[PDB]
């Protein structure tokens, strides 16, 4: 259960997990994550800008 | 005068003959769930989560298409009404897509929030969901017809507001589905409001996609200036 | 002696349909000597007003199934004229599984149709009739085209009828393969041309009908009937039955028995006395009994144990919670899968859902993959209260009442043999480990 | 009087235009028919 | 079990909007009768039967004709392609020229309606959704036909034939195969609704007409 260093993991076939829904940025109660999006050139709904301020966020 | 007298939760409110359920119990603040109700399109009736009790009725009734009669007593949180709710959000639900954090509605969207507010917490459905091909309508509509609830505001409002008799239903039973049966465009200079008008994510905007979540905006009130109407 | 206990036992001189197998012409003249169009221009002299009296003391209910006391819903009608003509509409849609009954009186006696098209219309004031009769009945549609030809012809219908001096029409509308447009509004729109879907209520046909005018809706038996009650008095009709049970019922037997058969009879005949006087009772003898639906699939089933002594009218039947419904018995032995026959209606039903309405169009068929998986086997036993209250869920909050028809036969399948479910699920559990 | 015989036997030689050919040729009996007022209710 | 078929059109050589349909000059005075009946200022109630008459003609519904049937009566297209696939009985794709109906409800399914589908099987050797390579018949299966009394009974192009055993419809088939038309109706010596053998009601000859009218009429 240790909460260490944040990581944005994938699928087995090497795709990212990350829908861009946002929720984690609506959760966050340091707003210590900034994200933006838009459509992959395959269309798929992946994010543009992720970013953490680890000196934000309180684990 | 011409008003008469209903009651909605016991309280006497005086309306227009031929008002609705709906009308007289919004006249004391009271808010009707619905999905296919809409004031500025034709009533449909179909959704049926409008159903509300009346007192010393067995049958609960479509607020949204049945005139208040002489001294009905409307019961707008009675446990009928609640397990009516409560059953049909069930059913809405039974075929919905898992489909909420790719959805463009999350926030802003009309089946979440009465879920939250008029439905169960849990699903007993243990089935398999159906699943629609999508229909390509433009460039401008982005079309999601799994995301569908088969409320038709949008059928309406193409037939009605914009003139246009393009949209509709192909098929009956549960494999019913709105679009126009042939690959055509939905052409129309407010082809947009069926975006704004469609509760679900069934029907969103292209040019929108995926850049933003509700909560995130923030909310200017301003005036347009492409036409002289403003 | 008046007040009669015992119903069930009527002689061929008061059936009203005397060629119900065809066996005389059908033909106008052939139709004429049966009694047919006779007094019919002193009928329509005699008023509207009097023959809504004539079909109040009457005590005819609805024979569509719902049954509705006639003389009052076509009482409904009597308004004055606000510049909308006003329509009769004969449902010949005759869509319920297992009954048959209509099906044989426009093949065999379509001129009583016509007379009693003709004659409601005059009691409504109706400008014309229309006859919206199932597409697959092509030659049943042709003969009635070809009875209304004759009519026609000899000038018993059309401008200035027989001698009253009231034009009338009567045109004759083919569906395409929709159990859903038996129902009055669906039916409606579905004559207007429409995909068939049922309207909300209120407003009522009465009120706002097809093509948005008055009209009243009833059935080939009701309607049929109407010359013959007028004719021989009405309160003739209503010697028959118990109270509030009136006149003379057309029965359908079907399933398990050894001659399956469409016989008219009393409404009041117990169901014991009549499928063994005219189906030749059930096979391999009535104890070989297992369950009955009694007036059509719409209708909850019923054990042999409620067979034995139950009356075949509207009352009775509802006391033990099935309903008269169409009339039509379909009869299942011992050597049948209940819960097959259960689940086929209910896949039936599915079928022919039109979709309009949240519960119908979801609810039937989540009970369809429910009794799908029942029939095997593949549930658990407390899914079958989590079917009863979703049957219960889609009654009463549908449009029209075909949820409530999908849900009837789940619920009476439940009550009456759940231990057969539990069996099935525990076999399936066992041998599956 | 004769009940051995069945009497239902024109519909055996029905083709499929019996049923327009019969409202075509009954068109010349009905009534005129009563008018909305509009061509169409999109007019 | 599902549909299968598909409420969507999709263009295709042989069903396209260019592809030609035209109504024949009889059939353009029979589509003038349908639509006489009608009120005036009301035409779309005419597109039931306008549209079972371009089936009837062409023997199945392609996009062209739907389209033409919105022109004539002058509606919206969609409003047609709403009522072709609401329906059944339109076929919005190729059929065989015997297009065979068998019942499978609980009524028929009682009285072993399974045998009647099986034995049409293995006598055409194609299944409940195909058609024969000769394109001669097409085999489905139906909801309740209105013919329950009389089931096990499968109907083909508009006529019924009931009372059915397994040599009955094979009978049927080859005869039907062999360029003849079988007579509609019961194959069990009943030839209508009646009990089995008897005749248990209606012996007596009819009454005559006015038999039982009440007095002061
Ligand atoms: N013969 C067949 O093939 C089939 C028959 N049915 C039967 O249909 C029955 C249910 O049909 P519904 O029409 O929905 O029953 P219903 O109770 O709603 O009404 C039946 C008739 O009574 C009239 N009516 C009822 N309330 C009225 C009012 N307040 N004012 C004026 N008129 C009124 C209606 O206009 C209608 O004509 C079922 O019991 C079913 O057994 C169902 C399927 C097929
Ligand atoms: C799903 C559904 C199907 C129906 N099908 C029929 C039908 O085939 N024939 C019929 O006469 N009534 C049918 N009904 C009920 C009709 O409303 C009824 O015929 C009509 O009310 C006439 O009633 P009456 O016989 O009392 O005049 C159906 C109702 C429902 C809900
Ligand atoms: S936006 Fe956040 S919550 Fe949503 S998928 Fe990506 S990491 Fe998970
Ligand atoms: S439409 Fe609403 S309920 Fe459906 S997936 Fe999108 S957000 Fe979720
Ligand atoms: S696309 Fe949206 S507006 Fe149109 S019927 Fe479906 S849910 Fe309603
Ligand atoms: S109950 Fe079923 S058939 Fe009736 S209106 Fe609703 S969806 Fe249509
Ligand atoms: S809002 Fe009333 S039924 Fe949809
Ligand atoms: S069940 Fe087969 S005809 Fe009705
Ligand atoms: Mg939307």
């Amino acid at each position: 259960r240790f909460r260490g260093e944040h990581a944005l993991r994938r699928y087995p076939s090497g795709e990212e997990r990350c829908i861009a829904c946002k929720l984690c940025e609506a959760v966050c109660p340091a707003q210590a994550i900034t994200i933006e999006a838009e459509p992959r050139a395959d269309g798929s709904r992946r994010t543009t800008r992720y970013d953490i301020d680890m000196t934000k966020c309180i684990y | 005068s011409n008003l008469i007298e209903v009651f909605v939760d016991g309280q006497s409110v005086m309306v227009e003959p031929g008002t609705t359920v709906l009308q007289a119990c919004e006249k004391v603040g009271m808010q009707i769930p619905r999905f296919c109700y809409h004031e500025r399109l034709s009533v449909a009736g179909n959704c049926r989560m409008c159903l509300v009790e009346i007192e010393k009725a067995p049958k609960v009734v479509a607020a949204c298409a049945m005139p208040v009669m002489k001294g009905w007593n409307i019961l707008t949180n009675s446990e009928k009404s609640k397990k009516a709710r409560e059953g049909v959000m069930e059913f809405l639900l039974a075929n919905h897509p898992l489909d909420c954090p790719i959805c463009d509605q999350g926030g802003e969207c009309d089946l979440q929030d009465q879920s939250m507010m008029f439905g169960s917490d849990r699903s007993r459905f243990l089935e398999g969901k159906r699943a629609v091909e999508d229909k390509n309508i433009g460039p401008l509509v982005k079309t999601i017809m799994t995301r569908c609830i088969q409320c038709t505001r949008c059928i309406r409002f193409a037939s009605e507001i914009a003139g246009v008799d393009d949209l509709g239903t192909t098929g009956r039973g549960n494999d019913m589905q709105v679009g126009t049966y042939i690959e055509k465009m939905f052409m129309s200079e407010l082809s947009g409001n069926i975006i704004d008008i469609c509760p679900v994510g069934a029907l969103t905007s292209k040019p929108y996609a995926f850049t933003a979540r509700p909560w995130e905006t923030r909310k200017t009130e301003s005036i347009d200036v492409m036409d002289a109407v403003g | 002696a008046p007040k009669k206990t015992s119903f069930g036992s009527l002689k061929d001189e008061d059936r009203i349909f005397t060629n119900l197998y065809g066996r005389h012409d059908w033909r106008l003249k052939g139709a004429q000597s049966r009694g047919d169009w006779y007094k019919t221009k002193e009928i329509l002299l005699k008023g509207p007003d009097w023959i809504l009296g004539e079909v109040k003391t009457s005590g005819l209910r609805g024979r569509g199934g719902a049954g509705f006391p006639t003389g009052l819903k076509w009482s409904f009608m009597n308004k004055p004229s606000d510049g909308r003509p006003k329509y009769l509409v004969v449902n010949a849609d005759e869509g319920e599984p297992g009954t048959c009954k209509d099906r044989e009186i426009i093949r065999h006696d379509p001129h009583k149709l016509v007379e009693g098209c003709l004659v409601g219309g005059r009691a409504m004031g109706a400008r014309a009739a229309y006859i919206y009769i199932r597409g697959e009945f092509y030659n049943e549609a042709s003969n009635l085209q070809v009875a209304i030809r004759e009519a026609y012809e000899a000038g018993l219908i059309g401008k200035n009828a027989c001698g009253s001096g009231y034009d009338f029409d009567v045109f004759v509308v083919r569906g395409a393969g929709a159990y859903i447009c038996g129902e009055e509004t669906a039916l409606i729109e579905s004559i207007e041309g429409k995909q068939g879907k049922p309207r909300l209520k209120p407003p009522f046909p009465a009120d706002v009908g097809v093509f948005g005018c008055p009209t009243t809706v009833a059935n080939v038996e009701t309607v049929a009937v109407s010359p013959t009650i007028c004719r021989r008095g009405g309160a003739w009709f209503a010697s028959f039955g118990r109270e509030r049970n009136s006149g003379t019922k057309l029965f359908n037997i079907s399933g398990h028995v050894n001659h399956p058969c469409t016989v008219e009879e009393e409404m009041s005949v117990p169901l014991k006395e009549l499928i063994e006087k005219h189906a030749g009772g059930v096979i391999g003898g009535w104890d070989n009994l297992l369950a009955v639906i009694p007036g059509g699939s719409s209708t909850p089933l019923i054990p042999k144990s409620v067979c034995e002594t139950v009356l075949m009218d509207f009352d009775a039947l509802v006391q033990a919670q099935t309903g008269l419904g169409t009339a039509a018995v379909i009869v299942m032995d011992r050597s049948t899968d209940i819960v097959k026959a259960i689940a086929r209606l209910i896949e039936f039903y599915k079928h022919e859902s039109c979709g309009q309405c949240t519960p119908c169009r979801e609810g039937v068929d989540w009970m369809n993959k429910v009794m799908a998986r029942f029939v095997k086997g593949d549930a658990r036993p407390a899914e079958i209260d989590s079917l009863w209250e979703i049957s219960k869920q889609i009654e009463g909050h549908t449009i029209c009442a075909l949820g409530d028809g999908a849900a009837w036969p789940v619920q009476g399948l439940i009550r009456h043999f759940r231990p057969e479910l539990e069996e099935r699920m525990q076999q399936f559990a066992l041998q599956h480990q | 009087f004769d009940n051995s015989t069945y009497r239902n036997l024109q519909h055996h030689e029905y083709s499929t235009y019996t049923f327009l050919d019969l409202n075509v040729e009954l068109s010349k009996f009905r009534m005129p028919q009563p008018s909305s007022g509009r061509q169409s209710p999109r007019h | 079990g599902a549909g299968g078929a598909l409420f969507v059109h999709r263009d295709t050589p042989e069903n396209n909007p260019d592809t030609p349909f035209d109504f024949t000059p009889e059939n353009y005075k029979r589509i003038e009768a349908i639509v006489k009946n009608y009120p005036e200022g009301h035409k779309a109630a005419a597109v039931l039967p306008v549209l079972d008459l371009a089936q009837r003609q062409n023997g199945w519904l392609p996009i062209s004709a739907m389209n033409k049937v919105a022109e004539i009566l002058q509606v919206p297209p969609m409003r047609v392609y709403e009522v072709a696939t609401f329906y059944t009985m339109y076929n919005r794709k190729p059929v065989g020229k015997y297009h065979i109906q068998v019942c499978t409800t609980t009524p028929c399914m009682l009285r072993n309606s399974d045998s009647i589908l099986e034995a049409i099987q293995k006598k055409l050797g194609i299944k409940v959704g195909e058609t024969t390579p000769d394109k001669l018949f097409t085999l489905i299966e139906v909801e309740c036909l209105g013919a329950c009394v009389n089931a096990p009974m499968v109907q083909i192009n508009d006529n019924y034939y009931e009372d059915l055993t397994p040599k009955d419809i094979e009978e049927i088939i080859d005869e039907l195969k062999a360029g003849k038309i079988p007579k509609p109706g019961p194959r069990s010596g009943r030839f209508s609704c009646e009990p089995a053998g008897g005749l248990t009601s209606l012996t007596e000859p009819p009454k005559g007409p006015g038999f039982g009218v009440q007095a002061g009429l």
